């Protein structure tokens, strides 16, 4: 989809310039240079112009720092992508009506996204999907049913966030997940009998905080203290038994059995 | 407690830990192609 | 002495030092003897900088299988040619004052010409 008035600046040109060296910038790109060589070899760049970068599929590292840009609508027309890296701290949201069309992308990194919300429904049929950074995630709000079907993630962090909710039917399939870190938490209800289905997994941290213990809350976490003490060890360097205890009374959690 | 965690990282090598992360011996032979042959190759074999 | 950063072709060069099957390459090299060919005979001919075309004036007839050249450029000093062969399907204009001197033309084709107007006395001086 050619279009004209699309380059305001020259930045590009000057790139072309340092690393073609041709004679002049008014020169395109020949068809004969582009059909001959398929790979371009100049690591660490800073290039500066955003536009152009469509019709070059040797996409590989986008430094974006532009202080005159304000558009983050020129990624509406890419249809042809299977790798992606980006590198922004206040981007907040992408355009959309590009996952339906699109079933080839494998790879995705995400670090410090502020995505506020995501379509309800949408990951159901791409399931595909497998891989998702949700490392330091600002997911404040979320859909119900997230990752039920979604069992092939590898790392799942909530840390930082006011996930109040669950989703609806999740625990039914969670017979293969690796790892699911629960601690910093700052929920206001929950409903009975929702974390005591959450046996199968391996490591929990819910533990070392200033929280409510009043039972029958401190149950579950006993039960899996007694079912997995010899598992969790803690990585900062100290005695593991003494590590996790009921918070509040500080009594002893071997005393305490939990009337009724 | 609240607000105070280490800085730093370690390792957690454990028995019981996940077998893909001990750590292999992979030995990169770079055979650095450099301008100096050797007419030593092989022993050419000593048969009988 | 070689030089670097001087030719941009890169085939066009290769063809002209390969198909003539010189005799060694200790020989000299000139503009006079070397620029004996006026008519460019190369398959799939795609040179498109022809700007400062001025030191060059032997040349007459230019092949082109470059449907991507649409540039005017190829037409705003050239008035020395006598024949006509570009595969530019969007010509929605033709470049005015070149008839200042073509008289050496002999044929010409144009096809596919979708001008559905045509100006006042532009055959008239085509005695």
């Amino acid at each position: 989809t050619p279009i004209k008035q699309i380059f305001p600046d020259d930045a590009f040109a000057e790139t072309i310039k340092a690393n073609l060296k041709k004679k002049s910038v008014t020169d395109a790109v020949t068809q004969n240079e582009l059909n001959s060589i398929d790979q371009i070899y100049a690591p660490d760049s800073d290039i500066k112009s955003v536009q152009g970068i469509q019709y070059l599929p040797n996409v590989r590292s986008l430094k974006l720092r532009s202080n005159k840009l304000h558009d983050i609508s020129a990624l509406k027309e890419l249809t042809n992508l299977t790798f992606l890296f980006l590198n922004l701290n206040q981007l907040q949201s992408l355009p959309n009506g590009v996952f339906d069309k699109l079933t080839n992308l494998k790879e995705l990194v995400l670090v410090e996204n502020q995505l506020q919300s995501l379509p309800d429904g949408v990951f159901d049929k791409l399931t595909n999907l497998t891989l998702l950074h949700l490392m330091v995630n600002q997911l404040q709000s979320l859909p119900k049913g997230v990752f039920d079907k979604l069992t092939n993630l590898t790392e799942l962090d909530l840390s930082y966030n006011q996930l109040q909710s669950l989703p609806e039917g999740v625990f039914d399939k969670l017979t293969q997940l690796k790892d699911l870190r629960l601690y910093q938490n700052q929920l206001k209800s929950v409903p009975d009998g929702v974390f005591d289905r959450l046996t199968s997994l391996q490591y929990i941290w819910l533990h070392d905080n200033p929280w409510d213990c009043t039972c029958p809350g401190i149950r579950y976490l006993s039960e899996w203290i007694n079912k997995h003490s010899g598992v969790v060890r803690s990585f900062i360097p100290l005695w593991a038994p003494d590590s996790a205890k009921c918070s509040g009374s500080g009594k002893p959690v071997r005393s305490i059995i939990c009337p009724t | 407690g609240f607000n105070c965690y280490f800085p730093l990282q370690s390792y957690g090598f454990q028995p019981t830990n996940g077998v893909g992360y001990q750590p292999y011996r992979v030995v990169v032979l770079s055979f650095e192609l450099l301008h100096a042959p050797a007419t030593v190759c092989g022993p050419k074999k000593s048969t009988n």
